[PDB]
């Protein structure tokens, strides 16, 4: 038969540099999972009981998270940094280092 | 006419394909991939479900003896015990104080319900791919389903399309998989006839309708307690429930490349990897003569704004001189930047505007409008928003053009140093030659 | 901010002005029913308590 189940509360999202912070306020023990859409995924899943905060990395490829019984939500990160990419040479190198550290 | 090209296997990424032949106006094709499904070929090995234990009523013989013979039945276990004194509510059961024998036996059979609830074991082979592609050009806009294997061919508007084969042969399923309800698990399972008690595979069957069954559950009987009628037995619990309790992490939350796993039939959808080569054969009715198409002369390009972001964060303006108003096909001849629209309208005014997306700091690309071409170079700045909810709409290129500010600086530094080095070499050569003259 | 300390504030105990931020989003009712659904972050005062 067809069997009725509630939908979890929507979490609170705060952005950041290659990171997101999620405030989760559950009413029942709920399953929370997340993964990255890259070559080697950093999959994770856990049971949440009380109100909590979590930090999730979002690479330039993408992240997908599943909370409660809602549809999975996907996020992507743009190429953002500090420094002018058309100024003095030290600003050039600092901006490029902000993009990729090791290569620069 | 015949043509061939390659497209990226990313769902939702637009592709502009430029086809030009002498004597006919250039054409632009819009190709998109809406969904892709990868399904492997399976060979069923066995199924597993919960079991049940049948223990019939024990046999009691007063002033006598009994012996039991073996039977062909899964994990049949029989025993006979002597010196028993059964009791019930009415009182004693037999005259003989110590000449009574109790015959007990038990066996195991599959659950009457596990037809609905069972887990299957499969071996995975080479997988075939099918896809859904949307094609746009002129007054034609249609979505068709194709097999990406290099054999299937489709016809749209008198045009033949052939897709595949895929460049990289990569599959997420390993050799052995286990399927339950709507989840798949990439785990190794014991071969048939070698199951172990308490773990996955306690009971086995070739198929759901099989009349045979192989079970190993360590059915051990024991002597009944004095003055009672019952058949004690100890047996390890069902391994199917144990596996259900700590199966692990399903492939749905672990599969790489962000592609989704579905069952009935088992498949992986939207697996973004590799590139798809497409071949095409076109008729002569889809082109237009040079005489009918407008003529564009003295084309120059200037950029207005550039901010390399996921969306189309770049706008530029194109100036031209024409002879009659009409429609032209606009294309970007380099992978560094991607255009949004493929067909533009040209009038006597001579000004048009275009939107494009890029990733490099200082892009440089050739833009073609009808039969004319021009070059564009731009200076761009990074965006400020950190996280956005739409996928990237540009190919990831980062290396700047040789005319960029940073590359100009390094070129000037290297040029000065090289000139100084050449001067040193010339000075030393002149000095040593003058010294050798004497 | 919703969900933390001070989701609703009043300048005094008898003020008539109030500032609230709790993300009161609505939703479509299920077919063949009479009700009003809404999703709201729990009170942050209890969380702080
Ligand atoms: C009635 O009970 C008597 C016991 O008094 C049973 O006689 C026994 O029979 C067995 C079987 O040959 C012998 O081994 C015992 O030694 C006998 N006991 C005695 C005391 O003689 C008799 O079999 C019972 N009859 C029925 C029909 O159950
Ligand atoms: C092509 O057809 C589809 C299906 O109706 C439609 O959604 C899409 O907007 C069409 N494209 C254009 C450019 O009209």
């Amino acid at each position: 038969i067809t069997c009725r189940v509630p939908m979890a509360r929507e979490p609170t999202v705060i952005h950041g540099k290659r990171e997101v912070t999620l405030h989760l306020h559950p009413d029942h023990p709920t399953l929370f999972s997340y993964r990255t859409l890259g070559e080697d995924p950093q999959y994770h899943e856990e049971w949440v009981t009380a109100a909590v905060e979590r930090t999730i990395p979002v690479p330039v490829d993408g992240m997908e998270y599943h909370w409660g019984n809602n549809d999975p939500v996907r996020l992507w990160s743009q190429l953002t940094t500090e420094g002018k990419p058309h100024g003095w040479p030290h600003q050039i190198v600092q901006y490029y280092y902000g993009l990729y550290p090791a290569a620069t | 006419y015949e043509h061939s090209t390659v497209m990226p296997n990313v769902v939702g990424f637009p592709y502009k394909a430029h086809i030009e032949r002498p004597g006919y106006s250039p054409l632009t094709l819009q190709m998109q991939v809406v969904e892709t499904s990868l399904e492997p070929t399976l060979n069923l090995e066995y199924i597993t479900c919960e079991y049940k234990t049948v223990v019939p009523s024990p046999y009691v013989k007063c002033c006598g003896a009994s012996e039991c013979s073996t039977k062909e039945k899964p994990d049949y276990q029989c025993k006979v015990y002597t010196g028993v004194y059964p009791f019930m509510w009415g009182g004693a059961y037999c005259f003989c104080d110590s000449e009574n024998t109790q015959l007990s036996e038990a066996y195991v059979d599959r659950s009457d319900v596990c037809r609905h609830d069972h887990a299957s074991a499969y071996k995975a082979h080479t997988a075939s791919l099918k896809a859904k592609v949307r094609v746009m050009y002129g007054n034609v806009n249609q979505t068709v389903d194709v097999y990406v294997n290099g054999d299937h061919a489709v016809t749209i508007g008198g045009t033949q399309f052939i897709f595949g084969p895929l460049s990289s042969a990569w599959t997420p399923f390993d050799n052995k998989i286990v399927v339950y309800k709507d989840e798949v698990f990439n785990q190794d399972f014991p071969p048939y006839g070698s199951g172990q008690p308490g773990r996955f595979g306690d009971i086995q069957s070739r198929t759901v309708e099989s009349n045979d069954l192989y079970a190993n559950t360590a059915l051990k009987l024991a002597r009944p307690s004095p003055g009672m009628v019952h058949v004690p037995y100890t047996q390890t619990p069902s391994g199917f429930k144990y596996w259900l309790k700590e199966k692990g992490t399903a492939l749905n939350t672990k599969a790489p490349f962000g592609c989704q796993i579905k069952t009935n039939p088992v498949r992986a959808m939207n697996c973004a990897v590799g590139n798809i080569p497409v071949s095409m054969n076109l008729p002569d009715s889809a082109f237009t003569r040079i005489v009918e198409a407008p003529t564009i002369i003295d084309l120059t390009c200037t950029v207005a704004t550039c901010t390399h972001s996921s969306d189309f964060g770049g706008v530029l303006t194109l100036t031209y001189k024409t002879d009659k108003n009409g429609d032209c096909s606009v294309h970007s001849h380099s992978n560094v930047a991607t255009l949004q629209e493929a067909t533009a309208k040209v009038k006597t005014a001579g000004k048009v505007t275009l939107h494009f997306s890029t990733a490099s700091a200082s892009p440089s690309f050739v833009v073609s409008l009808c039969s004319a071409r021009a070059t564009c170079s731009a200076s761009c700045e990074p965006p400020k928003d950190h996280i956005v909810p739409y996928a990237a709409s540009h190919s990831n290129v980062v290396f700047p053009d040789m005319s960029g500010t940073a590359l100009s600086w390094v070129q000037k530094i290297s040029g000065g140093l090289g000139a100084f080095a050449i001067g040193a070499i010339l000075v030393l050569v002149v000095v040593t030659c003058i010294g050798l003259r004497r």
